């Protein structure tokens, strides 16, 4: 009977200075395949490229 | 039968063809959730540039992006009153699951 | 007059191939970021999106 | 101080499966799946064809 | 009998010490879930049979 859902940190924190992002990026990481550390290094090296 | 296929992998070519024939001969509705695709929306006057066998849809690799095309037949003018009647029937198989 | 459809796409002129981004299929697609290691990536991977 | 260890990379077992097929039902043709799932599952489905 | 002996000898003298070989790490989305539940990040290219 639970409803799983994302909750922005901003909706529970009044200190706006320490809240840089939102639900969007987690929603983005949901698309992302589980990443090996080697694959992460490959992403970083490629973006750098 | 509204058959849903979550994982095409492992499926025999025989069972795939048989399910397709079941869709035709027995009016099965086969949702296949495992395809990722990128629709292009064609105008009626540019036709369907790309043709696709059911066989390719059934044996597409799991990670590859398919590229389906779809008509918007809204801009298709009425037939002339004296165009000969069409005894045959235009058919269709593939459809989107979501808008 | 006679415009069959007016879609809103990512501006390909902005998101150039300088940024590694094809947009021709209607979505951004980058060639070598999230990739299997030890094997060639393959064509038209959905991960590219 | 000692050459204690030979250093193989992808080690062979002391045992293996070995298979006799009945040619009358065997299809000579190699089994194939999606390229990745064949890179793993593949040698196996050929042995227990 | 002697065959068994040599088998044992070749076992007693198996001083092999495995070093990680060629090892592919597939993007997960390409694998059917039945393989994903089995796969643990990265297999050796010489998969073997099971």
């Amino acid at each position: 009977r639970y409803h799983e859902s994302v909750l922005e940190i901003a909706d529970i924190f009044d200190q706006a200075d320490f809240i840089q992002t939102s639900d969007a990026v987690r929603q983005l990481r949901a698309l992302m395949p589980t990443l090996s550390t080697s694959q992460i290094r490959h992403a970083i090296e490629r973006i750098a490229q | 039968v509204h058959m849903t296929i979550n994982e095409r992998a492992g499926m025999s070519k025989l069972v795939a063809d048989n399910i397709i024939a079941s869709v035709i001969k027995s009016n099965w509705v086969v949702d296949i959730l495992d395809i990722e695709y990128t629709a292009e929306v064609m105008t009626p006057s540019e036709g369907y540039t790309q043709h696709v066998d059911a066989e390719s849809i059934m044996t597409a690799p799991k990670g590859k992006l398919f590229h389906l095309q779809f008509m918007d037949g809204l801009l298709r003018p009425e037939p002339s009153a004296f165009d000969p009647p069409a005894s045959g029937e235009d058919m269709r198989l593939i459809y989107p699951l979501q808008p | 007059y006679g415009a069959a459809v007016v879609n809103i796409d990512l501006n390909r002129d902005f998101f150039d191939t300088a940024t590694g981004i094809d947009l021709t299929k209607g979505i951004p697609l980058v060639q070598d970021l999230l990739v299997p290691i030890g094997v060639t990536a393959g064509a038209e991977q959905s991960a590219e999106y | 101080l000692s050459d204690d260890f030979k250093q193989i990379s992808d080690p062979k077992g002391y045992l293996t499966y070995s298979v006799k097929y009945e040619d009358q039902f065997t299809k000579k043709d190699k089994l194939r799946a999606s390229e990745a799932d064949d890179r793993i599952v593949g040698p196996t489905v050929n042995l227990f064809k | 009998v002697s065959g068994l002996l040599m088998v044992l000898f070749k076992v007693m003298t198996d001083n092999r010490l495995v070093i990680v070989g060629e090892t592919t790490t597939p993007m997960s989305n390409t694998l059917s879930t039945v393989v994903n539940n089995v796969l643990r990040t990265t297999y050796h290219n010489n998969v073997g049979v099971n």
